[PDB]
């Protein structure tokens, strides 16, 4: 994020990490239950990759932190890599996430929910903070 | 990438008002925000847009793509999780 | 969901 800030630690639970198994972060996703992250579908997540929750600091190796395995990846059959239209994916994990104070989740709209233009929302990650 | 976890506030646009920075590449399955200041960046790609309703914290967007250079004054552009919720609801069900 | 049970600030 450009000119974001930085978040109080475990504030944003349901904030998940998306790495490849060299450790490098290249996504994010959201656990919507302990079995389940839902992220982007050009994300292009493979079962080779891992979701790391209860993470803050990326560069330290105190955080009690929970690497989960994946077992299948459910990209939306209307995703069109053409127009990134559609562009979600969900993952199944191998192993549930154990929630805590620091993991837990989001909660999903429901599809007739109006969400007005005007509406001040919240984005998080560990993007870029300058391009 | 940052090693901290960053947020920023920032609000929703009408699909009609980002198509004037987008034009037709905005789809009815996609929603709008930023153009305020910030910006969502390479890395962010998946992670969530959240709005407080009824004091709870509800997906509503998911990182789908925006200016090549993160600029702060032109909208992101995030899946639209209304319009996307049902299938979410279907595969969870079945798996 | 939807509740942190350590609350984000601004």
């Amino acid at each position: 994020i450009v000119n974001g800030e930085e978040a109080v630690p475990g504030s944003w639970p349901w904030q998940v990490s998306l790495q490849d198994k060299t450790g490098f972060h290249f996504c994010g996703g959201s656990l919507i239950n302990e079995n389940w992250v839902v992220t982007a579908a050009h994300c292009g997540v493979t079962t080779s990759d891992v979701v790391v929750a209860g993470e803050f600091d990326q560069g330290s190796s105190s955080e009690k932190i929970q690497k989960l395995k994946i077992a299948k990846v459910f990209k939306n059959s209307k995703y069109n890599s053409l127009t990134i239209n559609n562009d979600i994916t969900l993952l199944k994990l191998s192993t549930a996430a154990s929630f805590s104070q620091t993991v837990s989740a989001v909660c999903l709209p429901s599809a007739s929910d109006d969400f007005a233009a005007g509406t001040t929302c919240v984005t998080t990650g560990w993007g870029l903070t300058r391009y | 990438t940052p090693d901290r976890l960053q947020q920023a506030s920032l609000p929703l646009l009408s699909n009609t008002n980002c198509k004037k920075y987008w034009g037709t590449k905005i789809k009815d399955a996609m929603i709008c925000a930023g153009a305020s200041g910030v910006s969502s960046c390479m890395g962010d790609s998946g992670g969530p847009l959240v709005c407080k309703k009824n004091g709870a914290w509800t997906l509503v967007g998911i990182v789908s793509w925006g200016s090549s250079t993160c600029s702060t004054s032109t909208p992101g552009v995030y899946a639209r999780v209304t319009a996307l919720v049902n299938w979410v609801q279907q595969t969870l069900a079945a798996n | 969901c939807g509740v942190p049970a350590i609350q984000p600030v601004l």
